């Protein structure tokens, strides 16, 4: 809804003065490794997939408490609810990762969002654990240090890149609590 | 059969049934659409539940606004205008829950006065979504996520079609934002004799209309019946 | 807000798919226009008052009959808040030259252009004749060359097209 | 259409109601106007072209840069295009004049004034000074008295209030 | 609530208009009538209950059946039931006979007419006997002229409308 | 059909905005990859049949249960059904390979997956373990670089993602 | 809703073959003046409020048949409503103009609109008459041979690209008669 060019001018209507030549420099910074961040959100949606079946497989497995009757996933209904709930996750955090700039998630998510977990009784500790997951899969697969998955992009750095996705699960790990 | 009269391609509607029945159809679907509209503003008053306009162009630019709307039913695809045809049939049958046997072969050998009785019906039972009035936070976002998913009628698979063109000037683009918000204060405007009983129209038109089971998700309704009064399961294509 | 990734990502958001390789390749032509689109910033980042104190008064050489009584920009307090008028709006049109879209003018210079001069009688024909006198001094003696110099342009020019 | 009768007996349209002795009075009112709110009729059934010519170019005396280039009422035949464009306004008012409403300019001076002077760059503040200048001639000499002479200023301030 | 304003002023909001010189209008048959359409409610101002009470019982001497053992008015409790009944509507008759509509009435005398005689087993062919008797009682004299009494009818005879 | 325009010209459309400087700076990084996202279609114009009788057979392999009895792929009929279904898969990827999005396969290879291979008991499963052995295929090596082999590899993907 | 890279793909379904490495090559011949289209649809975006007040003057210069009484643009919301029905058929065609591709306009605009025109009694002949000036309108405007409009663009040939405008208003004077 809004992006990172943009995410300068609304600070720069809030003096009501103009852009300099010197503010949009830092453009410059992010612009010089947008093919990175093209080399890098490829593989957020590589195996975005097996991303989140990885990250409720590896929820359960420490948790099966949602398993027990009452436990929040243990009906197969509840259970592709929590994937419904999980998806969109790895949808708005590479919103956010393609914005450069984290404005899809707190209109589009976040609001009204955890009022409706503690509504539905959501346990928001396997929320968090299985978003902490998704942080750590993320970084993973921008690089290639992932078990088998060798998603070989143009060599050097991706830290920069790796810092902005982990500047975005923060956000909803904050926001669902 | 060679010059034959009849063409293998062109492009048949459906429902045509001869040519004298498109005026009778058009009429019937408007004194039912009179008959709702003798409804809200139906003591002598015209209540803020109308709402034409709010200003100097929301008055004349919403009759455009829907006039391009009404055309865009018109130029739909043989697949969708068969398909709404069909759902129309099925969902008027859903309308007043008995088989009035005149008056469901009405609606089976008609569709726009079938669709323009579930859209008047959806109007004085107000159950729609420019009259919920979520309180929750809860709500709001569960609101939200049902506007999302019927976006997935309009956009099948990634893109807009003219289903929500809303309006085809530089000034129709905008004039449709503030048109919303100007009804969408008057969500919560009118009174509260009526509003209180939009909580409850709701609870008398999701919970059996579209799911007949789903009761742990029927629950959601009867617990959240502003996100119920949104989810707007008829396919109006918007 | 109207940026290229505006577009891109709420495109996804309201399919509700995956950021898959559809809106990749919609960055890199802004990236690729940094090189262009945005150095047209700074050739007025150095003449911010230097060119709507010379579009003004030719606006009042065209239009001489704005200082009689019975006008707007009659007495010359209104001639100040006409030279900050235009100069919101080439302000605005240099804010959405380092955007990817209109955004800023979508939200604060044309949105909202139905009576802010229907009633006040400010004439939006002042306003462009004032503006289109601006865009006449774009040449690449002076400026850079026009693979920067026309995104100015073609950032007033869309000014002109919804206040005209 | 938007005479008393048009609202009253839609009033009980969309009510479905009875037409009781809620939409009676309605009419009588209007019928006691009959003998005042039509009689500023006949003073421009003398005065049809004998008003509009002495409107424009005043308006065009306090907007002189009209007929420069650039502007819409450059040459004479824009400024036959303007004494037609204020005689059909003021045509328009003495047509509301006997409706009991100003349906005339609901439908047909008003309505539809958006970009009508937008996109053609017509000064709506010259058409609301051309015609703010005919209402200060109403007066008990010379009309029939304000019993009648206040009905036309009556229907042509509603145009100066949607054109202006 | 049903007065021309009510109609009127309704009519501008949900058009969501100025309100011009289409709304004016409105008011001034109400007000002409001032000296007609609420001029009949002194005459009952004078006769309360002396006209309910020999209406009642001429709709108990056309309905003899109403004093019988299973109907509703069979003792004289539910006579007098009765005679409070009737009382409520011509009161409320003299009170929409006030107002410029039926607004007392379109609250609070016919909506509502579904069960309340149906489910409590009360004709309302004795209802609209009884005030169809009273009718025929308007002359010119001893009340006021057919300026001021026919407004009692025209009021009393929705009743008639939505009760039968 | 899910090329960047139309994407861009329907989000104006839907809109109803004009074709402003928003929607232009989509088409040329489509253009650009013309050297790129496109160039990965000559390689099966090479390999057309070449690639799906080694990767079925290799389905076929991880799994020989398809052969028997009470299976799908029992008798080689159904397994010449099998190199066409697959035949299809790759020739909707080479489709959607040349056009700036997804919609040969958004329209004709995975929207309506749901009851297709559920009805006719055919293993998704064995659909995306054939077509991932297509994936690793893909080599700087005989291909050309990686500038365009990726973009085979960027739209078999996502037939895995919505099959699988 | 359809472009010209994909107007080769859906004719690629068509035989349920392979694209080549030599179909693909038309594609090339379109994409070496893709900075030339969009050198030519800025000038086709750059007066088009003149380009359209030029159109219902011009139109109505020749037959002010429409300014008589009954006469479809006598009325001032009738007139505003020919604004209306004409800027469109400057959003449709240069839809398709970037597009390389006539498919924005059949299924927008094309279909159902003269059945309207019909219903509504609006006359086809002005309104191909106003299109027919948008046809040389545009030709004018992506070159330098405009009177006063001299949009300075990088020298050499727009026939390919006066050529496809050319093939769109065709259509569009077709579709409404
Ligand atoms: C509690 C139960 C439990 C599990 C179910 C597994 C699941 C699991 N995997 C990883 C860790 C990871 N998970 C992925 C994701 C993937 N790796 C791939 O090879 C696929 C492409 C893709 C889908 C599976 C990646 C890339 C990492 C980090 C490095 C790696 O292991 O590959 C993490 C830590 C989060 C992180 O570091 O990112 C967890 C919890 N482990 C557990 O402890
Ligand atoms: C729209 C589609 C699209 C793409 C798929 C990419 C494709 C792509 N990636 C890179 C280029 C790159 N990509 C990366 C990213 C990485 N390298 C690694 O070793 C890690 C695995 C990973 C971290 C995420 C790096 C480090 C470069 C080189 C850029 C540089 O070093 O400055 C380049 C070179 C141009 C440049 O970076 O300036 C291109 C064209 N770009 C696009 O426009
Ligand atoms: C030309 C025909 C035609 C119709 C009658 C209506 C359909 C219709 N029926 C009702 C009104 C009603 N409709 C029914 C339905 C029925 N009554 C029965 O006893 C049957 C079992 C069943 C089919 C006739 C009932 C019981 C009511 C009264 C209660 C209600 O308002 O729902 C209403 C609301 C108005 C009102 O309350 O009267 C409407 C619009 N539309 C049309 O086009
Ligand atoms: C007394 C009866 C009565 C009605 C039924 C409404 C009918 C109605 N709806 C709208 C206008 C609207 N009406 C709706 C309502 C709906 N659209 C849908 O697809 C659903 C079926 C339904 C509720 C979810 C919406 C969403 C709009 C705005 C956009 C549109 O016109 O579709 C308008 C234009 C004026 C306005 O409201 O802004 C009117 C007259 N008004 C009435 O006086
Ligand atoms: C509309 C957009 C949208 C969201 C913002 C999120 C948020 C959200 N979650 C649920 C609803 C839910 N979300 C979950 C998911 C979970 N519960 C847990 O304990 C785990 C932490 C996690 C799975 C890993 C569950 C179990 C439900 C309730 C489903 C049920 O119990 O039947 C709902 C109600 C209906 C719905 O699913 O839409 C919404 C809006 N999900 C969405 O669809
Ligand atoms: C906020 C309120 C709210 C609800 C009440 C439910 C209602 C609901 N569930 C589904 C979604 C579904 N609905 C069903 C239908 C049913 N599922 C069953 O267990 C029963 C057999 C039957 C009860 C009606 C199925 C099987 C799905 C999943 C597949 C699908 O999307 O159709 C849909 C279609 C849109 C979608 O989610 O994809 C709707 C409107 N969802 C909501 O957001
Ligand atoms: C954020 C973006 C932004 C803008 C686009 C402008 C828009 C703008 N202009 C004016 C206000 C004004 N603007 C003008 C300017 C002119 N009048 C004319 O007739 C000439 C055409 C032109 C001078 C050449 C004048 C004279 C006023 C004061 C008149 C008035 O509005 O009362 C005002 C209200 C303040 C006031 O009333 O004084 C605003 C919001 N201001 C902004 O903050
Ligand atoms: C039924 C009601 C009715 C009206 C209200 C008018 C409204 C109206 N005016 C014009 C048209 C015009 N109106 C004017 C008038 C003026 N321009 C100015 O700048 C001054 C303020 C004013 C002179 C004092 C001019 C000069 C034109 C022609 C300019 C143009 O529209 O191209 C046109 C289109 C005809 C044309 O283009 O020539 C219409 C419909 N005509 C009607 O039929
Ligand atoms: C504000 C407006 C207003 C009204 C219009 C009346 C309407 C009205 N009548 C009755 C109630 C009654 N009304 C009658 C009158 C009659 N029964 C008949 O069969 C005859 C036709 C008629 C006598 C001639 C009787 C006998 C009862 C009591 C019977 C009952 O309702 O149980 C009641 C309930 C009180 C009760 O049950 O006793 C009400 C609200 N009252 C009001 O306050
Ligand atoms: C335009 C796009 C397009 C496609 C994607 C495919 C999809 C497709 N596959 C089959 C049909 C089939 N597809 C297969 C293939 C297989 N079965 C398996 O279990 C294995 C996983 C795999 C072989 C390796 C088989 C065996 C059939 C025939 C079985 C059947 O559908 O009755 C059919 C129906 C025809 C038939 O019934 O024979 C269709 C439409 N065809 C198309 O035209
Ligand atoms: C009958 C009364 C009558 C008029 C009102 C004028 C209007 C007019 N101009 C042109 C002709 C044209 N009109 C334009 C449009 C424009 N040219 C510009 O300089 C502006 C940017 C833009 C808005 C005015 C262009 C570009 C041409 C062709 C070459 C030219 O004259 O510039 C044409 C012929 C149509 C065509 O060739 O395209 C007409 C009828 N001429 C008349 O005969
Ligand atoms: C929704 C998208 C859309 C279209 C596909 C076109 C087509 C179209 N035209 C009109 C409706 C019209 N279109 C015109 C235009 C003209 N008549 C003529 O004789 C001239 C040739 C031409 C002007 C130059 C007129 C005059 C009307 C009727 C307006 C009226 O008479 O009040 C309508 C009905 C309501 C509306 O305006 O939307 C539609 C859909 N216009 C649109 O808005
Ligand atoms: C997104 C914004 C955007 C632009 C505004 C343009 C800007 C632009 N135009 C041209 C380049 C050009 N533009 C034109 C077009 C014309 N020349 C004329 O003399 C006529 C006036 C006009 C006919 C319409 C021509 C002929 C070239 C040179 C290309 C060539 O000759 O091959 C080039 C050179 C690159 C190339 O063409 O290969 C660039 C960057 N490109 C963009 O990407
Ligand atoms: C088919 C596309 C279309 C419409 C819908 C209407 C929309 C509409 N209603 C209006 C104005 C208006 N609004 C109402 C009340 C309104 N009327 C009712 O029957 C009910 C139930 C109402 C509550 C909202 C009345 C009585 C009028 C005046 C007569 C009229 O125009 O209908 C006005 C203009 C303001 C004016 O007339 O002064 C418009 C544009 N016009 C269109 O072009």
């Amino acid at each position: 809804m809004l992006d990172a060019f943009s995410r300068v001018v609304v600070n720069s209507d809030a003096k009501a003065a103009y852009v300099g030549g010197s503010d949009l420099q830092a453009l410059k910074s992010f612009i010089a490794d947008g093919n990175k961040r093209l080399d890098a959100v490829n593989s957020i949606v590589s195996n975005a997939s097996c991303m989140v079946s990885d990250a409720v497989s590896g929820m359960i497995c420490e948790n099966p408490g949602l398993i027990s009757p009452g436990g929040n996933c243990y009906t197969n209904r509840r259970m592709a609810a929590c994937l419904r709930d999980g998806e969109i996750i790895l949808r708005y955090v590479s919103y956010a990762l393609l914005a450069g700039d984290a404005s899809v998630l707190e209109d589009r998510c976040l609001n009204g969002l955890k009022e409706t977990y503690i509504a539905l009784g959501v346990p928001t500790n396997s929320s968090i654990r299985a978003v902490s997951i998704m942080k750590a899969q993320a970084v993973a697969f921008i690089t290639n240090t992932a078990t088998e998955r060798k998603m070989s992009f143009a060599a050097g750095d991706c830290t920069s890149l790796a810092s902005e996705v982990a500047s975005y699960f923060d956000r909803v790990g904050a926001a669902i609590s | 059969k060679f010059l034959g009269t009849l063409k293998r391609s062109k492009d048949p509607s459906g429902l045509r049934l001869g040519f004298y029945g498109r005026k009778a159809d058009d009429f019937m679907a408007r004194s039912i659409a009179m008959q709702a509209k003798a409804s809200a503003a139906g003591s002598g008053v015209y209540t803020t539940q109308c709402s034409e306009g709010a200003s100097k162009g929301m008055a004349e630019n919403a009759r455009t606004a829907s006039l391009a709307k009404q055309f865009r039913q018109a130029q739909r695809s043989a697949r969708e205008m068969s398909f709404d045809y069909y759902e129309g049939r099925k969902y008027a049958m859903k309308a007043v829950g008995h088989i009035c046997n005149y008056e469901e072969k009405i609606f089976q050998q008609y569709n726009k006065t079938a669709a323009a009785y579930v859209m008047g019906k959806q109007e004085t039972l107000l159950s729609c979504d420019r009259y919920a009035q979520p309180a929750n936070k809860a709500e709001e976002y569960i609101q939200k996520s049902v506007q999302m998913q019927m976006k997935k009628r309009s956009i099948p698979y990634g893109v807009y079609t003219t289903s929500c063109a809303d309006g085809t000037v530089k000034g129709m683009a905008e004039n449709a934002r503030v048109a919303k918000e100007s009804a969408n204060f008057r969500a919560r405007q009118m009174s509260a004799g009526a509003k209180a009983a939009a909580r409850f129209n709701a609870r008398r038109v999701a919970n059996d209309w579209h799911n007949n089971g789903c009761n742990y998700e029927e629950k959601l309704t009867s617990r959240f019946p502003a996100a119920a009064s949104s989810v707007r399961p008829t396919t109006n294509r918007y | 807000m109207k940026s290229v990734i505006t577009t891109v990502v709420s495109a996804a958001d309201a399919a509700g798919r995956f950021p898959s390789n559809s809106d990749l390749e919609s960055i890199q032509g802004n990236i690729q226009r940094s090189a262009a689109r945005l150095e047209a910033a700074e050739k007025l980042a150095g003449n911010h008052e230097a060119v709507v104190k010379e579009a003004g008064d030719a606006c009042f050489a065209k239009y001489a009959y704005l200082k009689n009584p019975g006008e707007a920009g009659e007495n010359q307090e209104k001639i100040n808040k006409c030279y900050r008028d235009v100069d919101h709006y080439m302000r605005l049109v240099n804010y959405c030259l380092v955007v990817g879209g209109t955004g800023p003018l979508d939200e604060w210079g044309i949105a909202g252009a139905r009576e802010v001069y229907r009633t006040l009688n400010l004439p939006t024909s002042a306003y462009v004749a004032s503006i289109a006198y601006t865009r006449d001094r774009l040449c690449v003696p002076r400026d850079m060359s026009a693979q920067a110099g026309v995104e100015f342009s073609a950032y007033l020019d869309y000014l002109i097209n919804a206040l005209s």
